[PDB]
Parts: C-alpha cells; structure tokens; sequence
C-alpha cells in the first residue's frame, strides 16, 4: 500500500552524472523525512544522507563519502524524491535505496524500496541471449522434471527472471550472474511434476532493464 | 561521527538454537530527555531490502515474532534470536539514530543442517544457442548441504577446464541446503567434433561421484 519505487539506475562511466527517483505513495509524503541509502554488491549498507519534512524545512544532511558530490532533492506535488549523484567512481557501483525516515519521535512504521542498481564502468550495454534447457532426447528420472533458462551475454546487471509470470515460484533456483570479460551470463532452474510439462505452457520471463529488453521463452522438448 | 561495530563477523547454528550477536557504538545513543536509545536493528534475507525488526534497542516492529529481542543501553547493544528458524538465514544490521545515521558492518546469520546429495541434472545446447555459433553446456547441482562439492566435465572421457562458469545460490531459507551452476561453454565447431559429454559432482556425502551425461546421438 505504502509503496516506494526506485528508478534510473543502470550504467554510466566514470565521472559521469546519473539522476535516481523513488516514486511513492500511500502515505502523506510532506510529513516524513525521506533517506537513501546504498550497498555495494556483497557489502554493508551505506547511509548517504537524508532530506527533512515540512515542518522542518526539506532541509538536508549527507555522510562524508558523497559530500558536495551528492545531493538530494524532493518533488512535494510529485510526491517523488531524487538523488543526484555527480562525478561517479567504481566504488560508488551499488544497489541504492530510499526509506521513509523520520525523527524517531513518532510511533511509525518503516518501508524501504527494492532498490535499484547503479553500475559505473566504460562498457557498453549489451542485451541478453536467452536459451530453453530442455532434458535431453535421452531417459527421464523420477515424476519431476527440471526445466531451465541461460541468460547469457549481458551488460550490465541485473536481470529478472520470473517463471510464467511469477506463477511458478516455488522450485526455482536462479543463480548469480557470472561475469566473464565485459558480459554476464546467469541461468535458473524450475523443477515441476511430470504431470505438469510438457502438458501444460512452462516459460521463463526475462528482463533487462539496461537495455529495456523483455524475452518471454517457451521450453518445448526437444 | 557515530561509528557502530558489530560482532562477529558470523553465526552459525542449526534450526531451534540461539543466537545473539554484539553492536556497539562509538558513542551514547542513550537521548536524555527521551530515555530512548536511538539503535535499531535490521534483517536482510537475500535478494531482499532490509527489513526494520526492532527500534529503540527494545522495541519489537508490529509483525516481527517474540523469538526476535533486542537489549542494551547506552554503547552496548544485543539482538537476541530465541528459536533461530530457517527462514532466519540473513545479514542482520543495527544503526544508531541519535546524530543523523549510521549502519554497522552486519552480521550473517548461517543455518546448520544435516548433510543432503545434490540432485543433478544436465542440459545440452538448445537449437537456438548452436544458430548463434555457440554452444553451453549447462549442469544443475540443486539442494545440497554443505556447500563444499566439486565439479569436474569430461567431453568424450577427457577432464575439460576452459570455458566453465561456477555459480552458487546463497542458502535455500526453506530447506538450509545449498544448489550450484556450471556451464561448459564450447564453439559449435567443437561442440559437434565430440560425442560424449559428463558433469560430474563430488560431494562429502559420497566417495563415489554423482554423475550425469548424454550423447549427442542419443534417442
Ligand atoms: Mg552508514
Ligand atoms: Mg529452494
Ligand atoms: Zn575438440
């Protein structure tokens, strides 16, 4: 219901100059303080600094390592909060957040959106390839099946990937891009009853947002 | 400004064991005319936003389970996991909110479990992939425990190390159990010069290797 939604990630070289949103809704924007926050794959958290409500002016605090490098604005009929971030270096590559914040007086709740990722590299983007995994022509295993999808070739992260929408979510394994040079390959696993595929309609969704590529693969036996 | 520092590194235990785990700040946070501690902690299941668990080193988010407790005042602070759950596997973070904001390094909470054999599975190229000129052959070593296991390919019998990609999940929160990719990748050309080909995974649970493979004849 309350939601806070993060967009404008994706890549960007060095020194270069990227812009993030974080869209809400759900609750009274002008009366809450609103903070971003990010994370470096496989890193801790990092608080980046934080913009007041109304009734204390939008006012602004930042931490140390984005200190006039960094800033932070609000769109208070948009209900839309921004970061500007400005000569961008390798380190700064990370997932970033914005949270509903707040003065720790009131008696709230807190929310945080999924985050979006920023990479900084001199790469070029670069769309993925997405292949069936079907069995082989060869003997089956038992009642259950295991389907899968490579996502391959790639740049930069990340990709999503969804199995017939989202419907089939409980037995899938999707693992972490590997990267290989300037590109990412990944795959994900489904595993389903016999009874299910090839009967019924099994097919991965996949996602890049970079290249705003969308590739829906049926697996279909060999 | 307020530096936290979190301890240990790790935890490991196994499902319905407790844990605690250790924060302490460079400074009070300890607001005297609130008599509020401004530390709060947070979990972080993979793939996932922070999650608020606790705030004012007491106070327990609406939702959050009475197995999840935090004590201390002042500079030193405790998170306190009763009856440790699988779905507990995560990256547990305080932060202080007494002078603007600050999260502490984290600590991984992993499970312990009892000993699982991957089930394994092996995929040749699709069509698709060999039009494009390439060729991977894709290996799945899902549900395992622990998440020690080696892989070795064969193409025709031979051992093969050049164009394989590794790739492990992080720990299943349903089950506590561990699964890998590995991807032999080849030109068309060579993909199609041999005939067999083998995945093969050596796990603790077993001196003699799962294996999995196919024939690029086979009917
Ligand atoms: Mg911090
Ligand atoms: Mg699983
Ligand atoms: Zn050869």
């Amino acid at each position: 219901e309350v939601k806070l939604v993060e967009s404008g990630g994706g890549l960007v070289q060095s020194g270069g100059s990227l812009r993030l949103s974080c869209a809400t809704s759900g609750f009274t924007f002008t009366d809450y303080y609103m903070s971003w926050v990010r994370q470096p794959p496989g890193k801790a958290l990092e608080w980046l600094g934080f913009i007041r409500n109304k009734a204390n002016g939008y006012t602004t605090e930042y931490s140390p390592s984005v200190k006039g490098r960094f800033t932070i604005s609000r769109d208070n009929s948009q209900s839309i909060l921004y970061l500007q971030m400005n000569t961008l270096r390798a380190e700064d590559s990370a997932t970033y957040y914005c949270a509903r914040d707040h003065d720790g007086y009131y008696e709230r709740f807190s929310y945080w959106g999924q985050g979006t990722l920023v990479t900084v590299s001199a790469a070029k983007t670069t769309p993925p390839s997405v292949y069936p995994l079907a069995p082989g022509s060869a003997a089956q295993t038992n009642s259950m099946v295991t389907l899968g999808c490579l996502v391959k070739g790639y740049f930069p992260e990340p990709v999503t990937v969804t199995w017939n929408s989202g419907s089939l979510s409980s037995g899938v394994h999707t693992f972490p891009a590997v990267l290989q040079s300037d590109l990412y390959t990944l795959s994900s696993s489904v595993t389903v009853p016999s009874s299910t595929w090839p009967s019924e309609t099994v097919t991965c969704n996949v996602a890049h947002p970079a290249s705003s590529t969308k590739v829906d693969k049926k697996i279909v036996p060999r | 400004d307020i530096v936290m520092s979190q301890s240990p590194s790790s935890l490991a235990v196994s499902a319905g064991e407790k844990v605690t785990m250790s924060c302490k700040s460079s400074q009070s946070l300890l607001n005297s005319r609130t008599r509020k501690n401004y530390l709060a902690w947070y979990q972080q299941k993979p793939g996932q936003s922070p999650k608020l668990l606790i705030y004012w080193a007491s106070t327990r988010e609406s939702g959050v389970p009475d197995r999840f407790t935090g004590s201390g005042s002042g500079t030193d602070f405790t998170l306190t996991i009763t009856s440790v759950q699988a779905e507990d596997l995560a990256v547990y973070y305080c932060k202080q909110s007494y002078n603007l904001r600050t999260f502490g390094g984290g600590t991984k909470l992993e499970i312990k479990r009892a000993d699982a054999a991957p089930t394994v599975s092996i995929f040749p190229p699709s069509s698709e992939q060999l039009t494009s000129g390439g060729a991977s052959v894709v290996c799945f070593l899902n549900n395992f425990y622990p998440k020690d296991i080696n892989v070795k390919w064969k193409i025709d019998g031979s051992e093969r190390q050049n164009g394989v990609l590794n790739s492990w999940t992080d720990q299943d929160s349903k089950d506590s159990t561990y699964s890998m990719s590995s991807t032999l990748t080849l030109t068309k050309d060579e993909y199609e010069r041999h005939n067999s080909y083998t995945c093969e995974a050596t796990h603790k649970t077993s001196t003699s290797p799962i294996v999995k493979s196919f024939n690029r004849n086979e009917c």
